[PDB]
């Protein structure tokens, strides 16, 4: 399972922003125009227009992935090993061989 | 996206994680600050639901699958040609038997 | 102890609450779920260790940190949940099946509750459905959330808080704008009424050239805090990784009891068997041949 | 919440009087997609609600 | 077992009750004293 982590958005209050080029997993960044956002005080900015926002998102491994994860493998020619118990007359012998 | 191995890494602690989950960001419409986004479901869960029975219940020839390392124990198939040098000490001559 | 934008508050409409649920995990095999919310549990105002009481951000223009007791926290999905542990931002509780999870603080009549959709199903371990771990049965390997609050499932990165503007800090009078910081607190203000102009004030301060209240903003220099990388807050200019909290309640392996079905009755016949099977609940039957072709068959069987 | 009947009760101390009537109260939505709650982000469509 | 008339008697109060319900005892495993067992479902309920 991936944890889709979303960094806290940033706003250039009366300017402009450009999407950078990070190297996170499935990194996705977009820039939106004037938003004029509210948090708790009825206003976050002073320009009703040209008030861009940067929306940022990517993915990481979930915290519980250390147990619930799948490992992908490729296989090649397989060697067969056998343990043999062999008895002749009085003597028995255990031996592991390829 | 939406299928097994949509997020991949060399190890759990590896920082070079690569994924393609079809995540897309939308324009924020509500007045309050919030970042919207829609993303394809986790393909890991999709495979988990549709995994099917494991190889412990499907391997033929009565082969008991095991891990750490991957192996198949007590597997009954075929014939093994064996050439064995039995020592002459154990042999007993017919004059005494 | 920040406050998020909960989609479903007590009434119904989305609103800003101090107990927004950010993430919910239910990977444990015993039904226990780990929940993350903005409030900090196990601490008082100064942050001192104490199981009895937790803290949160106040619903006022000072937004100082307030405290409450453990007895006033309620967790519920469809019925009330049993609180198993709490540590910092995180809770861990065993919940019944439901479609959403809700966390609420009942400060008298102030029942501030945040609900988030999460399909919490009843899951089991093994090849047998059951409601409770049977008293008698096999002991198989399972993985459950550790109730110890000091374990570590990973980490969460938190950063310095960003600017939190307020309109109560701003006053309009006679077509002129003023800043009224709270007593004894230095407040960074900035405005644009032509030439962009910033600064810091600490008293009732006039501003010139401004006619409308929607052109300036003011907020106190609150560098005395840390906030999780939440999507409901405006980030600081220098959003470097300035913290890492642990994620308590590591998902540890242990041994779970699982039931043993009624032994089937096998009736033999020429090149064939007939298993008479009885299982009150869905029990898995998996058969396979021991030749070239497995011919594997799997079926969940109920009844007789 | 969704339910098969609706009940109204008065609890005057230890005297509890409750009247219950069958009514299949179901969870209904507006639009073309099911949802438990009206999400924060989405389209704004026409609906009809009992005025509070 | 598991069919109609798995338990039979000449009367409700008759003491000559005869039944074959396919009940098998299992070895206890937990530390605490308790007797485990398994048994076929009530054939009367199945017929009902």
């Amino acid at each position: 399972r991936f944890h889709t982590v979303i960094p806290s958005p940033q706003v250039k209050c009366c300017g402009s922003l450009e999407c950078k080029a990070s190297s996170k997993a499935d990194y996705t960044c977009r820039v939106f125009g004037g938003v004029y956002p509210f948090m708790w005080g009825g206003a976050q900015c002073f320009c009703d227009s040209e008030n861009t926002q940067l929306s940022e998102a990517y993915v990481e491994f979930a915290p519980d992935c250390t147990i619930d994860h799948a490992v992908a493998l490729k296989v090649h020619t397989a060697a067969l090993k056998v343990g043999l118990r062999i008895v002749y007359g009085n003597t028995t012998a255990h031996l592991d061989t390829f | 996206p939406g299928a097994f191995g949509d997020i991949q890494a060399s190890s759990l602690d590896a920082t070079d994680i690569v994924a393609r989950t079809d995540i897309r960001l939308l324009k924020p419409s509500v007045k309050n600050i919030h970042v919207p986004y829609t993303q394809a479901v986790s393909g890991y869960e999709m495979w988990k639901n549709n995994s099917g029975r494991p190889l412990q219940e499907t391997a033929p020839f009565g082969c008991k699958i095991e891990v750490e390392p991957l192996r198949a124990s007590n597997c009954a198939y075929g014939h093994i040609p064996i050439s064995i040098d039995i020592p002459d000490a154990a042999f007993v001559r017919s004059s005494e038997s | 102890p920040y406050l998020g934008f909960c989609p479903y508050c007590r009434h119904s409409a989305p609103c800003f609450s101090p107990i927004k649920i950010e993430n919910v995990w239910d990977e444990s095999d015993d039904g226990s779920i780990r929940i993350q919310v903005s409030a900090q549990f196990g601490y008082n105002q100064a942050g001192t260790a104490d199981v009895t009481k937790f803290r949160y951000m106040s619903f006022d223009h000072d937004h100082d940190i307030k405290e409450d007791s453990m007895d006033k926290i309620a967790i519920s999905t469809s019925g009330p949940c049993r609180r198993l542990g709490h540590k910092g931002y995180f809770l861990l509780a065993q919940c019944p099946p439901g479609d959403s999870v809700t966390v609420s603080i009942t400060s008298g009549a102030s029942e501030n509750s945040c609900t988030v959709e999460k399909k919490i199903r009843r899951k089991f371990v093994g090849r047998e459905e059951y409601l409770f771990p049977p008293v008698h049965g096999k002991l198989v390997k399972c993985h459950v959330y550790d109730h110890l609050k000091e374990t570590s499932a990973g980490y969460i990165t938190m950063h310095r808080p960003g600017p939190h503007a307020y309109k109560s800090y701003l006053e309009e009078a006679s077509g002129e704008v003023y800043i009224k910081p709270p007593s004894g607190k230095n407040v960074t203000y900035e405005c644009k009424c032509g030439d962009y102009s910033t600064g810091i004030v600490s008293t009732r301060t006039k501003m010139n050239g401004c006619t409308k209240a929607k052109q300036c903003i003011a907020y106190k220099s609150d560098q005395t805090k840390w906030v999780f990388n939440s999507p409901d807050l405006i980030r600081h200019t220098d959003h470097s990784v300035q913290g890492k909290l642990h994620i308590p309640f590591r998902l540890t392996p242990t041994v779970c009891p699982v039931p043993l079905a009624h032994t089937p009755t096998v009736t033999k016949w020429f090149k064939g068997i007939t298993l008479h099977l009885t299982a009150t609940r869905p029990t898995l039957l998996t058969t396979r041949k021991l030749g070239l072709r497995a011919d594997a068959t799997a079926e969940w069987i109920t009844g007789t």
